[PDB]
């Protein structure tokens, strides 16, 4: 047998899946995940896939730092994954502009408060519920010349010239972060 | 025990104190009224085999009370594969001349089944190690029974996380590391033979034996314990056997 | 899309990219600027990866750039919610829910057992002491 390698975390909005190599040839795998002081919990028992969904475990506490390892079968050979702290590393999904209403000389651009995989009371918490104040949205618009705005909520209130039509695009951002601080730009919307 | 705390009297009921000629020798673990599991190396320099005593219900070596029960050790069984002066197969099964009385202060630790221990107990992060050993490397032994919670490591991690040294003992499949590499906590020489007990769903089980390590709580090193799961069958078969004429007995392993 | 002579008319996002499928060039004629056209095109032409209905067992698909995300129902997990959480009753998985010993059995459910001095309760998973001083229990704390 050969130990797995290139263990990588694929996480967006807390949907976290561990991936690895190589493509199993006469060998199966079993994944174990834990917190530094917690017990090891097994997942994807004897799977032949080269991936393992660990979402249900990490959403139990997104602020904890998890370590996972992949056991190889024809103590067993294994490889550790990098440490993973959900709250600080899960990628922010592509946002969606929910709407925008013009009121005189101003426009209110609202950003959809998308849900995450974090469960709570039989429901999925929104990106706002999870990050609270650590999350802000940035607006990149233009008169149809670049313009930008920032909000700590899910809405932007900006000035617009009467008659002219504008186009908008937003990004979810967690300023305090060091890695994956921003999501990709949302689709472009035009009034 | 380095960096631990006193085990409140009665909270380490399976802990055994082994003496030779009345002198402190090693620790041990009671697993039933007549049998005690300790470390093989504890007997490397024993001359008077008829003077080995096992004390149960001990706590404070400077005060005597009614929870103490002494028993002559009628037999010391060591694997034929163990070599004095070394570290592999560091385990000994001791038969007490007379069974001890089970009380609130004298209770045996459970010897688990092999697969349960390998598949479940081995992945419980923390376990307790205890004894009246040195409080510091090269220091004095303890008067009151000490206990410490240490995390277990798979051998591959132990090796990768330990300072690569010269030709030191190898970590075999009959051992496992546990503890810390920052020089703060670990068991020590005088704790040898004592239990490495694992708590799982309301019950404690014997998973290891204080065996060896480079110094005690040495930066870049972990304590090493005999991997008891490898000896479950060996132990069970011996406990069902008849005693031999002499005290020392070497039984084949496997 | 382009119909006979429609290109005589000024560019319209609504008539061209919303009510119809517009090519990159058509999009470029509306937005003009290069970066603006690309910012729009990346999402417009990405295609909805949720179209295949990849999320199994009643899960909900959430579209993303060149990917998707499956939100599963409580009793399911996996990239596509393909894993049945109620079908993992095996010994390696949290000791099969057994309080003490666990034995697997192909074809049927795993069974639980206990160490000497304990008996398996009616629930088939728990173990209760059958003696006064069972192993592994600390009297003064019980
Ligand atoms: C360094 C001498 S030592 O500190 O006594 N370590 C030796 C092994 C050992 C380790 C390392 C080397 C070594 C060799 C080359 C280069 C550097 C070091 C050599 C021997 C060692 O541990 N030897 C055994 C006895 C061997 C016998 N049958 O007589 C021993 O002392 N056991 C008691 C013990 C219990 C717990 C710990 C602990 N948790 N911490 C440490 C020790
Ligand atoms: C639906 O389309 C996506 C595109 O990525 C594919 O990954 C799924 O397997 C399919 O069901
Ligand atoms: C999407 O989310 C999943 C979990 C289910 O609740 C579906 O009914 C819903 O559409
Ligand atoms: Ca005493
Ligand atoms: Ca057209
Ligand atoms: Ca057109
Ligand atoms: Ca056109
Ligand atoms: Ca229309
Ligand atoms: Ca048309
Ligand atoms: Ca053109
Ligand atoms: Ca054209
Ligand atoms: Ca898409």
């Amino acid at each position: 047998t050969v130990a797995a390698y290139n263990l990588t975390w694929k996480s967006t909005n807390f949907k976290t899946i561990l991936e690895w190599e190589p493509k199993p040839v006469n060998q199966v795998y079993t994944v174990q995940i834990s917190t530094k002081s917690g017990d090891w919990k097994s997942k994807c028992f004897y799977t032949t896939d080269t991936e393992c969904d660990l979402t249900d475990e990490i959403v139990k506490d997104v602020k904890q730092t998890y370590l996972a390892r992949v056991f190889s079968y024809p103590e067993p050979l294994y490889e550790n994954s990098p440490e993973f702290t959900p709250y600080l590393e899960t990628n922010l999904g592509q946002p969606t502009i929910q709407s925008f209403e013009q009121v005189g000389t101003k426009v209110n651009v609202t950003v959809e408060d998308e849900r995450t995989l974090v469960r709570r009371n039989n429901t999925f918490l929104s990106l706002r519920d999870v990050f609270g104040k650590d999350l802000i949205y940035t607006l990149y618009y233009w008169k149809s010349g670049k313009k930008t705005a920032k909000t700590n909520t899910n809405e932007f209130l900006i000035d617009v010239d009467k008659g002219e039509n504008y186009c908008f695009s937003v990004q979810a951002v967690i300023p305090s972060r060091t890695v994956n601080r921003k999501s990709t730009d949302s689709p472009v919307e035009c009034m | 025990i380095v960096g631990g705390k006193v085990c409140p009297k009665g909270e380490c009921p399976w802990q055994v104190l082994l003496l030779v000629n009345g002198a402190q020798l090693c620790g041990g673990t009671l697993i039933n009224t007549i049998w005690v599991v300790s470390a093989a190396h504890c007997f490397d320099k024993i001359k008077n085999w008829r003077n080995l005593i096992a004390v149960l219900g001990e706590h404070d070596l400077s005060e005597h009370d009614g929870d103490e029960q002494s028993r002559r050790v009628a037999q010391v069984i060591i694997p034929s594969t163990y070599v004095p002066g070394t570290t592999n197969h560091d385990i000994a099964l001791l038969r007490l001349h007379q069974p001890v009385v089970l009380t609130d202060h004298v209770v045996p630790l459970c010897l688990p089944e092999r697969t349960f221990s390998e598949r479940t107990l081995a992945f419980v992060r923390f376990s307790l190690v205890s004894g009246w050993g040195q409080l510091l490397d090269r220091g004095a032994t303890a008067l009151e029974l000490m206990v410490l919670n240490v995390p277990r490591l798979m051998t591959q991690d132990c090796l990768q996380q330990s300072r690569k040294v010269g030709d030191s003992p190898n970590i075999t499949e009959y051992m496992f590391c546990a503890g810390y590499s920052d020089g703060s906590k670990d068991s020590c020489k005088g704790d040898s033979g004592g239990p490495h007990a694992t708590h799982y769903r309301g019950t404690w089980y014997l998973t290891g034996i204080v065996s060896w390590g480079q110094g005690c709580a040495t930066v870049g090193h972990f304590g090493v314990y005999t991997r008891v799961s490898q000896y479950i069958e060996w132990l069970q078969k011996l406990m069902r056997s008849e005693p031999r004429p002499g005290v020392l007995l070497r039984a084949p392993f496997p | 899309a382009n119909a006979f002579l429609e290109e005589l008319r000024p560019g319209s996002l609504e008539r061209e990219c919303k009510e119809e499928q517009c090519s990159f060039e058509e999009a470029r004629e509306i937005f003009k600027d290069a970066e603006r056209t690309k910012l729009f095109w990346i999402s417009y032409s990405d295609g909805d990866q949720c179209a295949s209905s990849p999320c199994q067992n009643g899960g909900s698909c959430k579209d993303q750039l060149q990917s998707y995300i499956c939100f599963c129902l409580p009793a399911f997990e996996g990239r596509n919610c393909e894993t049945h959480k109620d079908d993992q009753l095996i010994c390696v998985n949290e000791n099969g829910g057994c309080e003490q010993y666990c034995s697997d059995h192909t074809g049927t459910k795993r069974s639980c057992r206990c160490h000497e001095g304990y008996s398996l309760l009616a629930d088939g998973v728990s173990c209760t002491p059958t003696v006064e001083y069972p192993c592994g229990k600390i009297p003064i704390l019980e």
